[PDB]
């Protein structure tokens, strides 16, 4: 529970790069109102045919 | 140049081992023609004989029945526990998010909007930026300047007619930045005086 | 027990076949025959329904010039290369079909090619050519042949009959005649070809008979192109030649010697290694006319000069391929732009093909 | 689902894009408020553009305020929407779909038949003037207007409810993820018994009404894909009956025939009875084609386990005094999950076979039921969710009601994504609940053939 | 292996599952007007007749023996492996879109291997080609080359020139390469390596190659091989095997392609027990020299 | 299993009349048999109890109990006016019939 004063749509960002910058810049884009391992938010990424 | 080149580049290809140095990852099933120095060495050693490459394995032209032949009773669940463990290691460090943060339920990055110390023409300036219907939300959002009193934010919403939803960020903005304040600015922790 | 030419055969597969089929007489129709390949007639193709009038070419491969020859090497590499590379600088291969005896390939009708421009300044008023049309044609087919050469197929076929341009100016390089994918050579090039690209347009390698020919005997040809675009005639107008399977080429070998100079061992690291290194010792030793020979031209010097030193040197480890040619101060270095299209400025349309009704 | 707006998720399949037109008659000055601040939560979302609908006159944009909806003013509202459909000619086919959003001043149905009358005399008379424009008809309550409490944080769900109406029926919001399986196991050698090994389901739900004219379906794909929900008004006879009952099946193979093979359609009758006549038209329809499985399904309960016990299921101690649990997080081992109650379903076997809450005349074999907790502590009755199996293709058919309950975990999970219901029953499937809502609110309505 | 991603294998080919079923089904929907009286089997007079479907179709029993037939026609002739495979290519492509029961097998067999070896630079004439496939048949084949070249000239009709075929063995030999690097260091012995290449040179079977790009088929049989070299107290030990694991892992080569790859390898080598020369050779026998 | 014979689906109703007529003679004449229901004639309960027999494949004769909340109150003489009959839907009661 937190207090709903906490729920901010987010907008102070600094993901407006592109994505694979290095490795692992996942620091960057977690970023909202709730950590995203708090639902275990996999990635998806497959070589495609 | 006029027309972009042929370079031959991947669309958008993980490489085969993505901690090599970025400019000597072989892309899988991808391999473009490129000037070297065993080639030459080749063109230089081989002329006046012909250069062929026979393959590296001998024997080939050949099932394997009589060479992997019990692959199905004995030999199957080795292999189910080993890709078992392949697809585990897999979801469970490839693509899983990792939570880097240690002080709060939230993810890292999200700082709240920066305050600036904005004197009254500037801020009467963004207060009737924040009026119309038409203006974005990022560049908005990038800064917000501190000292509005609660009197002054609830005055200047209900008489300069700001949309519900962007009030409703300002206000809870304000809420969290003086919460986050005053939760900086305390000398005893107590247990009820947090 | 033994069989005859009677037995059951693909018969009953024809008959489901060849009910339903489209000709050439349905989807295209016929305007007249252009006389460019002898060996396989090249004919025009109306669009069988502003104007938007005949853009098309049929090539028609009749070998027998009867009962079913089979597909020559020279039309299967063909059919197996054209079909799947494409680029802005290749004819785009429309459709195959296949008639009662033979093939007919469809591709896109160009407006002319470079041996026409050459025969429109063989008139006796000489326009030499502007070094920004040159250039920027040069470039266009230098990424042609960038293109071609990155992804494993040599070009064997290098002349100015079978390379193309057309309305907005586009270089299409559109003859994959002799063309073949060298990823994994089965069996080597000297005991699959014997020969190689036409007797005006080859390669030292080629002339000393090399039988690992590396892929920058395009560049040798694409230098030769140049030298021909610079000086209105074929820098190597050879002559052609007579139990040794080759000719030699021994008076071509004479006109490049004394037109570029003697090799030894100092510009040429491994020409002991040849099979007949011998035979190109009974020829005089001559020093070099290249720098007179582009000063008996346009005056467009100091960067045509190190393109045509770099591209015409017999040194097969020191030739410059494509990616790194692109950049030879002369595209970067400029007074008037590069561009896609070759035709801006000049104003004249050099007069369409001549067409055998 | 409710953070949806504060992680700003957006749709994997793409935008879908309309003109509104609300159309009130009630009272215009609140109306005037709602419409722009949904046309811009939909746009402030990445789920297309809703460019509001603009007349020449003073109306502000996306309204009409009318007054005494009848004939001759729908008449003329229909002359001047084709008058802008005749204006706006050259453009593209995806950009002009259109909708009516109507509020209801009563939430019943007796005026909601009505709206629906309004608006089919509104395509009525725009489809003889103009073919080929598509408009569509939503409907919200005057209270949800109107009411000051209600939050900017819930219209989101409404706009998720114009998104799933959009022409694009089939491909709604979002579908099950398809992940890597847990146990690989290589199929080899059998054991060699009369085993399948299917590869994908297809689920579909039928019900039929206590009186004996109303016949209502729902078809989904494994993962909710190929969604299809209809109803048939039979009426008194059999012979629509019987064309109903093909063209089920008609649809049913119409989603089969794009999948791999090897499979198995499951067909759900609701509330317990499967009678002789449908049983005799599945019977007479069904052959190699597919093989069927039959399967009967009971919501309320009418079996009533009542758990008894203070200790296994952990949010009975956090309840209990809100203190007993309530421990710190230990952020350094922070690795959890959120997870919340009322969708945290339990899945039962029993040991042997059930009777059927009505219809004595046909028990069945392998029962089993989803199980869903109440979250509060202490003894009471637990809400459950009854499957019965009654005619397996294969053998071992407890392995196929494990595969149908795991199947039916994920479509009962689906239901919250999709508009059908708020979170009030996460262990009814989502074609079920469907159902179910259909045979709840519109039995009632009678027809006249005309 | 000059490019696989925009080539024509990846786009006018290499459908997937449900249009490589949709086809099948298109193909049986042909046939099924061609001939509803089946076939007249006689050996003790004996004639029953089958079903249209009982067997003698594409789905597993033939398969093999055509693969046989193939490399026995290759190592007979004695020309390289990916001259065959491409003629197995060429085989299942046009099998796909034509039926067997009307086609002379051996006659398709020998203009696939004429056709991938003129196709793929190592030619063979047509005297010792139509030779070779008369002595090792001295039935099935005319000595008219015409009619094979005329199979030829047909066989380039259906598949609509789309000769050239990219083959897992470079990609396998681009893997073997990658893994002589500071993140792995491993090699395997030759043995094992020439296990992998049978396996590679064994799945031509099946009608796998139509879906997937073929890395994913040298990872799988590369995998077959390493894990089943480890084995013959912890339970991923030999540190080769682990090493691998995190190459298969660490590189986004994705999943639920090489389950799919290696489940049709295990159903391959379990259809290979019941599988006999007599009733097919009698079948091929008695459909064209009854 | 799947279709049930017809003599288990004779004994499951002779086993559910016979507990609906010993229930209602034991009791104090005050609850009739409405069809799978057993509704008192007074007011007390206000809900229908529902016996349902069944045998297990084990041999295990269990009954299950049911309390449906339905809305069926007895009438009397001092109902037989408009305001009742207008808006009620009538039962006969040992039968179920409407």
């Amino acid at each position: 529970s937190m207090e709903p004063y906490h729920f901010i749509s987010n907008y102070n960002t600094k993901y407006t790069d592109d994505m694979a910058t290095g490795s692992n810049d996942t620091t960057a884009f977690n970023d909202s109102c709730v950590n995203l391992s708090l639902f275990d938010a996999r990635f998806e990424r497959k070589n495609p045919h | 140049g006029s027309g972009r080149y042929l370079l031959t580049p991947p669309d958008d290809l993980h490489p085969y081992v993505p901690s090599s140095k970025p400019q000597e990852q072989v892309y899988p099933d991808f391999k473009p023609w490129e000037h070297t120095a065993a080639e030459d060495q080749i063109l230089a050693n081989f002329v006046a004989k012909g250069f062929y490459h026979t393959p590296m394995v001998n024997f080939e032209s050949i099932s394997a029945r009589s060479s992997v032949h019990e692959s199905l009773v004995t030999q199957s669940n080795i292999l189910s526990q080993q890709f078992d463990k392949i697809i585990k290691i897999r979801e469970d460090h490839i693509n899983k998010i990792p939570s880097n943060s240690t002080t709060t339920l939230h993810g890292p990055g999200f700082q709240l909007p920066n305050r600036i110390t904005l004197t009254d023409h500037r801020k009467e300036t963004w207060l009737h930026e924040l009026s119309s219907s038409h203006t974005s939300l990022v560049k908005i959002g990038k800064f917000i300047p501190h000292g509005l009193k609660r009197r002054q934010v609830i005055e200047q919403c209900y008489l300069k007619f700001i949309p519900l939803k962007r009030a409703i960020w300002l206000i809870k903005c304000c809420y969290f930045i003086e919460w986050k304040s005053n939760h900086k600015k305390k000398r005893s922790n107590a247990a009820g005086a947090d | 027990l033994m069989a005859n030419n009677d037995v059951f055969t693909i018969g009953p597969y024809r008959a489901r076949k060849d009910r339903m089929r489209v000709s050439v007489l349905e989807k295209y129709e016929v305007i007249g025959y252009i006389a460019a390949g002898t060996y396989g007639k090249v004919y025009k193709a109306k669009r069988q329904i502003k104007p938007l009038t005949v853009f098309y070419a049929i090539k028609k491969f009749k070998t027998e010039k009867l009962h079913y020859t089979g597909i020559s090497q020279s039309a299967c590499r063909e059919m197996a290369l054209c079909r799947e590379l494409h680029n802005k600088h290749l004819t785009t291969l429309v459709e195959i079909f296949l008639e009662r005896k033979c093939v007919h390939m469809v591709y896109e009708y160009a407006e002319h090619d470079l041996l026409q421009i050459i025969h429109f300044h063989s008139h006796p008023e000489k326009r030499m050519i502007p070094p920004r049309m040159v250039r920027s044609i040069m470039w266009q087919l230098l990424d042609g042949v960038s293109y071609l050469h990155q992804n494993w197929v040599l070009h064997r076929d290098l002349k100015p009959a079978n390379i193309m341009v057309t309305i907005d100016g586009c270089v299409k390089i559109g003859d994959l005649g002799l063309a073949r994918k060298f990823h994994n050579m089965l069996q080597t090039l000297y005991t699959g070809d014997k020969v190689v690209v036409t007797i005006w347009y080859r390669a030292p390698e080629l002339l000393l008979g090399a039988r690992h020919y590396t892929p920058a005997v395009d560049l040798w040809s694409v230098g030769c192109i140049f030298a021909e675009l610079i000086g209105l005639q074929p820098i190597f107008k050879g002559e052609e030649a007579k139990k040794k399977t080759v000719p030699f080429q021994v008076n071509q070998l004479q006109r490049i010697l004394e037109v570029l100079g003697t090799p030894d061992q100092k510009i040429w690291p491994y020409l002991e290694k040849y099979p007949e290194y011998d035979q190109i010792t009974k020829f005089p030793k001559y020093r070099d006319n290249l720098a007179t020979w582009y000063h008996s031209a346009g005056g467009r010097d100091k960067h045509a000069l190190s393109l045509l030193y770099h591209l015409l040197n017999y040194d097969p480890i020191k030739r410059i391929d494509a990616f790194n040619a692109l950049e030879h101060k002369y595209f970067t270095e400029s007074d008037i732009p590069v561009s896609e299209n070759v035709f801006e400025g000049l104003t004249y349309k050099y007069p369409a093909r001549r067409i055998h009704t | 689902q409710p953070f949806i707006k504060f992680l700003n998720f957006r749709p994997p399949n793409g935008i879908k894009n309309f003109k509104s037109l609300l159309l009130s008659s009630s009272f215009k000055e609140d109306c005037l408020s709602f419409a722009p601040t949904l046309s811009q939560t939909y746009i402030n979302q990445e789920l297309g553009f809703c460019e509001l609908l603009k007349l020449t006159n003073e109306d502000p944009p996306g309204l009409m305020y009318l007054k005494a909806f009848d004939k001759n003013k729908l008449l003329l509202l229909a002359a001047q929407i084709v008058s802008y459909c005749s204006n706006n000619k050259n453009s593209i086919k995806n950009v002009p779909p259109i909708l009516i959003i109507l509020p209801l001043d009563n939430a019943t149905l007796t005026e909601l038949v009505d709206k629906a009358n309004i608006f089919q005399v509104i395509k009525n008379e725009v489809c003889a003037k103009m073919p080929n424009i598509e408009l569509y008809l939503k409907v919200i309550p005057m209270d949800f207007i109107r009411n000051v409490l209600v939050t900017v944080d819930q219209y989101v769900n409404v706009a998720i409810s114009i998104y799933n109406m959009l022409p694009p029926k089939s491909v709604k919001f979002t579908h099950i993820a398809h992940t890597l399986p847990e146990k690989v196991n290589f199929r080899t050698m059998q054991q060699s018994s009369s085993i399948i090994y299917y590869d994908s389901y297809i689920h579909l739900a039928y019900s039929r009404s206590v009186d004996k004219e109303w016949v209502f379906a729902a078809l989904s794909d494994s993962y909710g894909q190929g969604s299809m929900t209809k109803t048939w008004y039979v009426g008194n006879s059999r012979g629509k009956f019987d064309d109903a009952c093909n063209q089920i099946w008609n649809i049913a193979l119409n989603l089969a025939s794009k999948k791999f093979g090897k499979i198995c359609l499951i067909l759900t009758r609701l509330n317990g009875i499967l009678p002789d006549d449908e049983l005799m038209n599945w019977r007479r329809l069904s052959g190699r084609n597919i093989h069927l499985a039959v399967v009967c399904v009971d919501d309320n309960s009418k079996i009533s386990f009542i758990d008894e016990d203070k200790l296994y299921p952990s949010f009975k101690p956090i309840y209990k005094d809100t203190r007993f649990g309530g421990r710190m997080d230990m952020t350094r081992l922070y690795d959890y999950e959120i997870r919340d109650i009322d969708q945290d379903i339990h899945g039962i076997v029993f040991q042997h076979p059930f009777p059927l809450a009505h219809s004595q005349h046909r028990c069945a074999i392998r029962s089993g039921a989803l199980i869903k907790f109440k979250k509060c502590d202490g003894d009471t009755v637990w809400d459950k969710f009854a499957v019965n199996l009654l005619n397996c293709p294969h053998s071992d058919s407890t392995q196929l009601l494990e595969t149908i309950l795991e199947e039916f975990r994920n479509l009962a999970a689906l239901n919250v994504w999709y508009g059908l219901s708020d979170g009030e029953d996460g262990h009814i499937p989502w074609h079920i609940l469907a159902v179910k809502k259909m045979m709840n609110t519109l039995v009632h309505t009678r027809v006249k053939i005309a | 292996s000059g490019s696989f991603w925009t080539s024509t294998q990846r786009h006018h080919w290499q459908y997937t599952k449900a249009s490589l079923a949709k086809e099948r089904q298109k193909l049986w929907l042909l046939e099924c007007q061609l001939f509803p009286q089946g076939l007249n089997i006689v050996m003790d007079k004996n004639i029953p007749i089958t079903h249209r479907d009982l067997h003698y179709d594409k789905d597993y029993n033939l398969r093999i023996y055509c693969y046989f037939l193939i490399m026995k026609l290759g190592r007979r002739l004695n020309i390289r492996q990916y001259a065959l495979a491409t003629a197995h290519i060429y085989l299942s492509r046009f099998l796909i879109k034509a039926s067997v029961r009307e086609i002379n097998l051996y006659m398709l067999v020998t203009t696939c291997v004429y056709l991938a070896c003129k196709v793929e630079e190592c030619p063979q004439y047509i005297r010792t080609l139509v030779s070779e496939a008369r002595t090792l048949w001295p039935e099935f084949i005319p000595p008219d080359p015409t009619k094979v070249t005329e199979f030829e000239f047909y066989l380039l009709e259906e598949l609509e020139s789309y000769l050239i075929v990219h083959h897992p063995y470079q990609s396998l030999k681009q893997i073997v390469q990658v893994l002589k690097q500071p993140p792995f260091q491993i090699t395997l012995s030759s043995d094992d390596l020439q296990n992998c290449w049978s396996l590679i040179n064994d799945s031509y079977i099946n009608d796998v190659h139509l879906l997937y790009p073929p890395h994913i088929i040298a990872v799988a049989c590369l995998f077959i091989t390493i894990s089943i070299h480890g084995k013959p107290p912890k339970n991923s030990s030999s540190p080769v095997q682990i090493a691998f694991n995190r190459f298969m892992a660490e590189s986004l080569v994705d999943l639920e392609e090489v389950m799919d790859t290696i489940q049709e390898q295990i159903t391959l080598y379990d259809h290979w027990d019941k599988y006999h020369e007599q009733w097919i050779k009698f079948l091929l026998h008695t459909l064209y020299l009854r | 299993k799947p279709n049930l014979p017809p003599h288990y689906a004779l004994f499951l109703k002779a086993l559910r009349r016979k507990i609906y007529i010993n229930l209602a003679l034991g009791s104090h004449n005050k609850l009739i048999q409405f069809g799978n229901a057993c509704i008192s004639l007074s007011g007390v309960p206000n809900y229908l109890v529902q016996l349902e027999p069944h045998l297990f494949v084990n041999g295990d004769l269990t009954v299950s109990l049911c309390a449906k909340n339905m809305g069926l109150v007895p009438m009397k003489e001092e109902n037989l006016e408009e305001s009742f009959l207008s808006k009620h839907a009538l039962y006969l009661a040992p039968s179920g019939i409407r």
